[PDB]
């Protein structure tokens, strides 16, 4: 056995035992059957850095979303933005920012 | 379309501007479009029967506007003689 | 929540393809494909309710500008209007169930966490794609699904056929893109702007609707560019039920839809032609997955018909899009799970009984073909009778013709559906190897695509659904006899005796072999013309012998 | 050679002599390619003389 | 009238016929009836009698 | 593995596969099995596309027994025209 | 050529001539069915006295 | 399991004398291993032709046209069996 | 597939039966007249 | 007409290779198994009613028309199992063979790594 | 299952055509031509004659009633007119030379409407 | 899936594979 073959990795418990695939060799993906040890913390890691850049572009999103016309009734978007102009119907009424008709022809 | 005339326009442009009709539905029935709109696009799911009347006025509205496009083809092909009376 | 359907799924596939994929491994991998697409889905539905149901756009200036010289400006910039929240929606729900099928389908691979990466990048470009507000960022989407479909058309590498395959997917693709560019030309030239917002053309110069057509033909896979789309089968299940429902055939049908500036009697005799052909090609095939590549290719020429109709033929155009992406999807994915259950085998003739597959692999097969031959009350009936009633009613004397082909081939297309359930299910058994999926990950990915063949009855993709076009009972229940012809045609397995007919047909009629040497081998033979009889012959100096 | 009993062996060889297309079929090819590739051209070329013959006629039956 | 010549292929490949290999009739239509049952009484609940 | 046994030559089965659970045609031996999770997901799926197919169906019967013209014709001189 | 153990039914003779009896007419029908389907459309409006009462 | 991809010789064995005993004219008593086809069992070349294709059936495989022209017999079978990797 | 006789006399005997249908279409009554005996005849009840 | 192969054949295999053949395309053009068994029959019978035969002008015209009748109904999509060649599983994911390894390549020889002038 | 055997393809042993690159080795067993049907028999041992034959047939029987209706069919074929606008919304919507209201023959501007639906490619000046 | 279960531990430790072909003399830095 060659002097660099005992800082390799084994093949892993998915890859079959009969099947041959060359372990000197780095591919930028993680090649043939990939199966660290420490998977899991790594997946919580990588799955809370994921959570940040969904806040950050969620946030760039709320900044820069421009609306030319009003909408025609509540969107969920009036919850998190205060950009969202208030709702005016399908008949040119304008609403309140819950979405119901004002008072002097509701009920 | 002398002899079947077009009724008169119900809805106003400013009416048709307010509910977003496209502007190929913008014809002799475009009030009972936008009613029927207006029904359909807040009620949910469950649109089939509590918009039936609103749709039900609309397909009846555009079902007089079917017959009197008929009775203007029927009136055209007579006057070119394609038609005999 | 707007940027969250585009951005997300590249994300996950910059997550999955990079050295982060190295800590993960196949199994962190996997969780992480099927979350960055279950948040652009959520991010999806809430654009749909708010775009198409309280009608309110938004636009969005992403990265400023991306290239600007003299009057020609191309900005990274998107907008969310009833075309792409109907279409991101349609593409992220369609990807999140892909991707979920394929965290089990693909579990036995060596590369796992690449194949979900590549997914992951194709349904990012897709997204990209619809929701660019000017032609530059179309193009980006344009030729970033082009790239990715090569990327897993030819994913197992070391076969020469599906090598081949993803090569004539890029060739094929890569003429109309030519003319998709030349008639970007033309529309940039003669309005002025990129942004779809301005071009507003009445009465333009001919070239710009022909070209664009062409272009939008290549990718819809239409009538001499079909080519690529049967061989493109060499890929994984997951790739064709991708290619097939969400992504690629249905970027150029979209873009006519949008655009609407083509000429009708290209169109319609083009649609028309092409659901004919592919009806009659599907008919005559005994391989699982290229009948129902036939069928996609059949009823891309139907919404090519129905946009060609007009406006409301536009809007039932994009509804067929919408309805159609869900059936077959779950056609495609009921097909792998039935394929793996018997060995690999994709024959039909090596199929039977109900031991082989799962009863949910079994009701998935059952309720999209349902779906697609037009049964009453199912998702496919409300669009495709859409499409047949209006074509009925066009005072378009070419529309005449197209009418009675899409009849016919409505008829061919009940046909072999019901061929390819009873061969699967009703006949004895001639296989041999009976080793059934009953996992949790494809069931769930079948039963939201179910899911979503309901919703589309319950809740319509426009207003067209329940508006009477007034036809005789003659005319309007003609499609469900032909329907009722196909069913029971294909139940009694009757053949004919015209085997130069049928040869001529099974053989998809000889459009490969013809432009294996029309165009093909003579640019072969030209490149030797110019190499040796140019550049080594006629414009060639020797030396002087001294 | 220690899978040519499971798979086949190479004694059948392919029947090609890598000999270029006859000249006639190569020009005809190539110039159906040109009629179908390059139909801009012809279509803008016979606008050129659609326009040039009712000018022609103009000039005729105006001075006359 | 001889048709039993050159390898009885019925008898080799009998076993294609097991009743657990056949088409299984009585889950082809998983749930209808249950859907029959819903409607009928959303029918009976709704149309028929208010 | 594969879902069938096969016995060749003509040998007694072997004894885990024969009761109750197996059945035995032309000495091929396949087990009685049943599946929870598919049956009730292929059940409840089933019963809400068989529910979605008949309620619209019934919502729309009487424009399918007659078609648009004769409905809204009968509608017309039946229950006025305005 | 038998029909399928399970469904004996399809390989019945009548079963067969059923299925062309359908086939065959739906096929006619795909051709026949564009005009008389516009006359009936015409004759609507045609013999209505509150259109074109010349016609009756 | 067992084996570098290939099967054990008795269980191939079991299953050759299993497809061999399919003839009307077969005695079974005959059929044993290293059994010549037409000398010892009385089968034709057709018989032959059909006992060739039903081994392909048997052990899922596509053999090629030049190596089922050399089987003769039933050793020659399971020799030929035993020696592939895609036998199942 | 299978290669029926029955099938291929039925294609020609629907092709007649569906002719005389489209002869029956042909000579039927307005919509019009049909809506209007049937009312009148609902109206007897 | 058979290939140049099957015309270099011994009479026997020749004949052989014709039933062999006849059978599989019988596969090919039937919809199932249980539709191919009477046909495998009714091939079988075709062959026995020239076994007989001693004019070999007789035998030479009815193997060429049948050369012919197989060379008219080769079918344009046949089954193959598919982990042979030409079948849909062939040559996917083989083992990779034995490819060598150079460690620290950079390291051995440095300031002299270039092309040479 | 992936590991599966294949079969190497051969190096060459001999002299070479002066065109080989018409051949695709990539390593395996067989290789292919370069475009798939270029060279060796086709599929089902059809030819171009055969597919140019039937062909030469089959393509009049498709572009034969598509003529028919575009020259001899016309617009009053219809029991009906297209869908009737007002003025302000009509004379927007037939500016569209792909709309299907120049098809109204009752319009009385039918026919300069139909002088402006003719498709023109090269812009004049 | 190795240990039973799909949330099992890994089963790999050391390099996979060795970036730019670099492999550690002695435990020494590149
Ligand atoms: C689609 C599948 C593609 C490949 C299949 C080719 C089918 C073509 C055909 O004519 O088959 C009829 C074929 C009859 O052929 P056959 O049974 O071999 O010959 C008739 C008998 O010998 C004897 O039968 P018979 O004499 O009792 O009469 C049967 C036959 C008339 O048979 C004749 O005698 C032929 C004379 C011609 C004029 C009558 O009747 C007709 O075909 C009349 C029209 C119905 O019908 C079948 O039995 C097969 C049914 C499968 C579906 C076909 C139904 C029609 C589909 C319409 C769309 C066409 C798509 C193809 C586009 C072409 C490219
Ligand atoms: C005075 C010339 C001195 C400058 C050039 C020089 O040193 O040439 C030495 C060198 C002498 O080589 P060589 O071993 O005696 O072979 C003579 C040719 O290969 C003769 O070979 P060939 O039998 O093919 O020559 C016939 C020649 C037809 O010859 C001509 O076209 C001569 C007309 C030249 C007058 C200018 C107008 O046609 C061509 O080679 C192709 C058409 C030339 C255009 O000449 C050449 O390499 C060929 C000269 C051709 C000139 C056109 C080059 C095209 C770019
Ligand atoms: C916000 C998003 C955050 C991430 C969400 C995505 C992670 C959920 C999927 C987890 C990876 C899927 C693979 C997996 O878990 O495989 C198992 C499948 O696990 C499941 O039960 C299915 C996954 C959970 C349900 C699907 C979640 C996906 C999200 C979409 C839901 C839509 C409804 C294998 O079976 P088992 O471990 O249950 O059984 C072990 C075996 O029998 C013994 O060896
Ligand atoms: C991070 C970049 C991607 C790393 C993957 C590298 C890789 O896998 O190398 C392959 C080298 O192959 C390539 O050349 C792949 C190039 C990948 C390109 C990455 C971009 C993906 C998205 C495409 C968008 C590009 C821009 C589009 C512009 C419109 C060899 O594959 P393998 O031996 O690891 O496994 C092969 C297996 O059989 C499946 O193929
Ligand atoms: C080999 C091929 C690989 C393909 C890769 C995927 C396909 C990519 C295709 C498109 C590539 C475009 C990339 C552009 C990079 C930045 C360009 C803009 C530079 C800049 O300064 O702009 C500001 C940066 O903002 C921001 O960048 C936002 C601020 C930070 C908040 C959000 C953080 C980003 C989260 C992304 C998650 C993953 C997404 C993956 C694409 C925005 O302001 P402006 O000056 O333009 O002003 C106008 C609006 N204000
Ligand atoms: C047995 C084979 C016969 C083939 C025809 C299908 C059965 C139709 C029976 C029939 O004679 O119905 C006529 C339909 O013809 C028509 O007026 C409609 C012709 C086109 C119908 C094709 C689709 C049939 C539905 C499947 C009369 O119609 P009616 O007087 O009963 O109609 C008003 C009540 N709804
Ligand atoms: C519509 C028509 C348009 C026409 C457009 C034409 C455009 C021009 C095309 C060609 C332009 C480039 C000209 C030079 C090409 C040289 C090609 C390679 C020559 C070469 O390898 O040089 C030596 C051999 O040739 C030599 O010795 C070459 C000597 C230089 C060649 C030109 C000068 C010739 C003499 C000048 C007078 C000509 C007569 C004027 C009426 C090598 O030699 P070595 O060192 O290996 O061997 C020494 C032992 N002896
Ligand atoms: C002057 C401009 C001329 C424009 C047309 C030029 C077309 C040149 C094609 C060069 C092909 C060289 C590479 C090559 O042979 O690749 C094949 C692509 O085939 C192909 O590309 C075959 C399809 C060719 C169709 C070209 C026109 C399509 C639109 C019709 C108008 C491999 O693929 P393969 O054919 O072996 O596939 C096998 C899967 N089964
Ligand atoms: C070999 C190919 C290369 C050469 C191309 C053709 C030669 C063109 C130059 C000679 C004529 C120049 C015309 C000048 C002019 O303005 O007169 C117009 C002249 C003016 O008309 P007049 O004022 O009434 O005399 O006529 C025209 O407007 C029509 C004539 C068009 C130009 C000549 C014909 C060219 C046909 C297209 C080229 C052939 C394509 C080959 C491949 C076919 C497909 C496979
Ligand atoms: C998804 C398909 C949509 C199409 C819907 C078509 C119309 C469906 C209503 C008609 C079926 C009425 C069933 C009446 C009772 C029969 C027995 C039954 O359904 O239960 C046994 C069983 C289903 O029982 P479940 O799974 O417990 O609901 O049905 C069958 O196996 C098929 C027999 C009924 C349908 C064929 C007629
Ligand atoms: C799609 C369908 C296509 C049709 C395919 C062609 C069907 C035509 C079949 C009829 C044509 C013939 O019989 S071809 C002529 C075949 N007959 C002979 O050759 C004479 C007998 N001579 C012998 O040497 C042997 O008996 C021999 C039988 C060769 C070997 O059997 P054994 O070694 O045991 O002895």
């Amino acid at each position: 056995e060659p002097s660099w073959a005992k800082q390799l990795a084994p093949k892993s418990g998915l890859c079959p035992p009969e099947f041959h695939y060359n372990r000197e060799i780095w591919y930028p993906h993680g090649g043939f059957y990939c199966d660290p040890k420490g998977w899991r913390k790594n997946t919580l890691l990588t799955l809370g850095g994921i959570g940040v850049l969904l806040y950050m572009t969620f946030s760039y999103s709320t900044a820069n979303e421009v609306r030319h016309m009003p909408p025609k009734g509540w969107i969920p978007s009036i919850m998190w933005n205060s950009n969202v102009p208030d709702p005016v119907d399908f008949r040119g009424r304008k609403l309140n920012r819950d979405g119901t008709l004002p008072e002097g022809e509701s009920s | 379309a002398d002899r079947f005339p077009p009724p008169p326009m119900k809805a106003t442009q400013e009416q048709m501007d307010a509910a977003d009709v496209p502007y190929h539905y913008r014809d002799y029935c475009a009030h009972m479009y936008i009613d029927y709109k207006e029904c359909r696009l807040t009620s949910g799911f469950s649109w089939r029967t509590k918009c039936a009347h609103e749709l039900h006025a609309y397909n009846k509205c555009e079902y007089k506007e079917f017959k009197r496009r008929v009775a203007i083809a029927i009136e055209e092909k007579r006057r070119r003689g394609l038609i005999a009376a | 929540m707007f940027l969250l359907s585009v951005f997300f799924p590249l994300l996950g596939g910059l997550v999955n393809t990079s050295p982060i994929a190295r800590f993960l491994g196949h199994r962190g991998s996997s969780i992480i494909a099927i979350g960055c697409m279950v948040v652009a889905f959520i991010s999806s539905v809430v654009i749909y309710y708010e775009v198409v149901f309280m009608g309110c756009a938004v636009s969005v200036d992403v990265f400023g500008t991306w290239f600007s010289v003299g009057t020609f400006h191309a900005g990274w910039t998107f907008n969310f209007d009833l075309l792409t929240a109907n279409m991101l929606f349609t593409v992220t729900g369609v990807s999140m169930a892909v991707h979920m099928y394929a965290c089990d389908y693909m579990r036995q691979d060596p590369h796992l966490n690449l194949f979900l990466g590549y997914l992951s990048y194709f349904t990012g470009f897709m997204c990209v794609l619809v929701a660019a507000d000017n032609l530059l960022v179309m193009l980006v989407g344009w030729e970033g699904i082009g790239v990715c479909s090569y990327l897993l058309i030819g994913y197992w590498s070391h076969r020469l056929s599906a090598v081949k395959s993803a090569q004539k997917a890029i060739l094929v693709n890569r003429v109309s893109d030519g003319l998709l560019m030349w008639g970007v030309l033309w529309v940039w030239y003669h309005l002025g702007s990129l942004e779809y917002d301005l071009l507003n053309v009445y009465s333009a110069s001919g070239f710009v609707g022909l070209s664009i057509l062409i272009g939008a033909m290549g990718k819809s896979a239409q009538i001499l560019f079909h080519v690529w789309l049967a061989d493109a089968m060499e890929g994984p299940t997951p790739v064709s039920a991708l290619i097939h429902a969400a992504t690629l055939v249905t970027a150029g049908v979209y873009l006519l839809v949008r655009l609407h500036i083509h000429d009708e009697m290209f169109v319609i005799i083009v649609g028309s032609l092409t659901a004919f052909m592919a009806g009659v090609f599907g008919a005559t095939q005994s391989d699982l997955k290229r009948v129902i590549a036939y069928s996609t290719c059949s009823q891309l020429g139907y919404m090519m018909v129905s946009l060609g109709l007009g406006e409301t033929g536009g809007e039932a155009s994009m509804g067929h899009l919408m309805t159609h992406a869900s059936f077959k999807a779950a056609l495609f994915l009921a097909a792998g799970m039935v394929i793996s259950g018997n060995g690999g085998n994709q024959h039909i003739a090596r199929y039977g009984g109900s031991a082989h597959s799962a009863m949910f692999t079994m009701l998935t097969l059952m309720v999209a073909s349902l779906s697609l031959i037009g049964w009453p009350e199912l998702s496919g009936f409300y669009s495709k009778e859409t499409i047949l009633n209006l074509a009925a009613i066009c005072a378009d004397p070419i529309a005449d013709v197209a009418h009675t082909l899409l009849l016919l081939t409505a008829m061919l297309t009940s046909a072999y559906t019901t061929k390819l359930f009873y061969q699967c299910f009703m006949v004895d058994f001639s296989g041999s190897s009976v080793t059934p999926v009953r996992n949790v990950l494809p069931i769930l990915a079948m039963a939201i695509l179910l899911l979503d063949i309901m919703l589309k009855v319950w809740v319509g993709t426009n207003l067209l659904s329940g508006m009477l076009f007034f036809l005789p009972w003659g005319v309007k229940t003609l499609p469900f006899g032909l329907m009722v012809a196909g069913i029971l045609t294909a139940t009694a397995a009757v053949g004919s005796e015209r085997f130069t007919l049928i040869r001529f047909c099974g053989s998809r009629w000889g459009f490969d072999q013809l432009f294996a040497r029309s165009p093909v081998n003579p640019i072969f033979d030209l490149g030797r013309i110019t190499w040796a009889i140019g550049d080594r012959g006629l414009l060639s100096v020797g030396n002087l012998r001294a | 050679t220690s899978l040519d009993h499971v798979f086949g062996d190479n004694s059948n060889k392919l029947n090609y002599n890598f000999e270029p297309m006859g000249m006639g079929s190569l020009f005809i090819r190539t110039m159906v390619m040109v009629g179908v590739f390059f139909f801009p051209v012809f279509i803008m070329i016979n606008d050129d003389y659609k326009y040039t013959s009712f000018l022609d006629k103009v000039a005729a039956a105006k001075a006359a | 009238m001889p048709k039993v010549v050159g390898f009885q292929w019925e008898r080799y490949e009998a076993w294609r016929h097991h009743p657990l290999l056949q088409f299984n009739k009585r889950n082809a239509f998983p749930g209808v009836g249950i859907g029959f049952a819903a409607f009928l009484a959303y029918v009976a609940y709704d149309k028929s009698q208010p | 593995a594969n879902a069938y046994h096969r016995t060749y030559n003509g040998k007694p089965v072997p004894p885990e596969l024969q009761g109750a659970d197996y059945i035995t045609y032309a000495g091929v031996t396949m087990k009685k099995e049943f599946h929870l999770f598919d049956t009730v997901l292929s059940k409840l799926i089933g019963a809400g596309a068989t529910f979605t197919c008949l309620y619209h169906f019934y919502l729309n019967a009487e424009e399918h027994w007659h078609g648009d013209i004769y409905f809204f014709e009968k509608d017309v001189q039946q229950n006025g025209w305005d | 050529v038998k029909p399928p153990r399970v469904f004996p039914i399809l390989g019945s003779p009548g079963y067969q001539f059923f299925a062309g009896l359908w086939t065959g007419a739906m096929l006619t029908f795909i051709f026949t069915s564009k005009p008389l389907g516009r006359k009936e459309v015409e004759d609507l409006v045609k013999y209505d006295p509150a259109y074109f009462p010349e016609y009756a | 399991g067992f084996g570098g991809g290939f099967l054990d010789k008795d269980s191939v064995t079991e299953r050759v004398l299993h497809v061999t005993k399919h003839f009307e004219k077969i005695d079974a008593s005959k059929v044993s291993p290293a059994a010549s086809f037409e000398k010892d069992l009385g089968l034709d070349s057709l018989d032959v032709v059909e006992l060739v294709m039903a081994l392909e059936e048997e052990f899922g495989l596509e053999i090629p046209d030049a190596e089922a022209d050399k089987i003769a017999s039933v050793g020659d079978a399971i020799n030929y069996i035993c020696s592939n990797p895609m036998a199942k | 597939g299978v290669f029926s006789r029955y099938y291929n006399t039925g294609l020609l005997c629907g092709v007649a039966v569906a002719s005389g249908i489209s002869i029956w279409w042909y000579n039927r009554e307005s919509i019009y007249v049909r809506v209007k005996s049937d009312l009148e005849k609902e109206g007897k009840t | 007409m058979a290939s140049e192969v099957v015309l270099a054949l011994p009479h026997k295999l020749r004949v052989m290779r014709m039933y062999r053949t006849g059978l599989k395309e019988l596969i090919n053009w039937s919809a199932n198994r249980h539709e191919w068994y009477p046909r495998a029959y009714a091939l079988r019978q075709e062959f026995e009613d020239s076994k007989a035969l001693t004019d070999r002008e007789e035998i030479r015209k009815k193997l060429e028309h049948g050369e012919e009748l197989l060379a008219r109904f080769r079918h344009w999509e046949p089954l193959i199992k598919p982990e042979f060649v030409g079948g849909t599983a062939y040559s996917i994911n083989p083992a990779q063979p034995k490819l060598k390894f150079i460690p620290n390549y950079d390291a051995m020889d440095e300031y002299k790594k270039g092309d040479h002038l | 299952g992936a590991g599966a055997p294949v079969k190497l393809a051969p190096r060459p042993d001999k002299p070479l055509p002066t065109w080989y690159e018409l051949w695709w080795d990539n390593g395996y067993y067989p290789g292919q031509p370069a475009a798939d049907f270029m060279f060796g028999a086709w599929p089902g041992n059809m030819t171009e004659t055969y597919y140019l034959r039937f062909w030469s047939v089959f393509g009049l029987a498709l572009a034969a009633p598509f003529y028919y209706v575009a020259n001899f069919t016309d617009e009053t074929r219809m029991p009906m007119v297209p869908q009737q606008y007002p003025a302000e919304v009509r004379d927007v919507l037939v500016q569209r030379r792909n709309s299907m209201l120049k098809h109204d023959f009752s319009a009385p501007d039918f026919k300069e409407v139909k002088d402006r639906a003719k498709i023109y490619w090269t812009p004049m000046y | 899936y190795p240990g039973g279960s799909f949330w099992s531990e890994g089963t790999q430790t050391g390099k996979n594979g060795f970036l730019f072909g670099e492999v550690p003399i002695n435990g020494q830095p590149r």
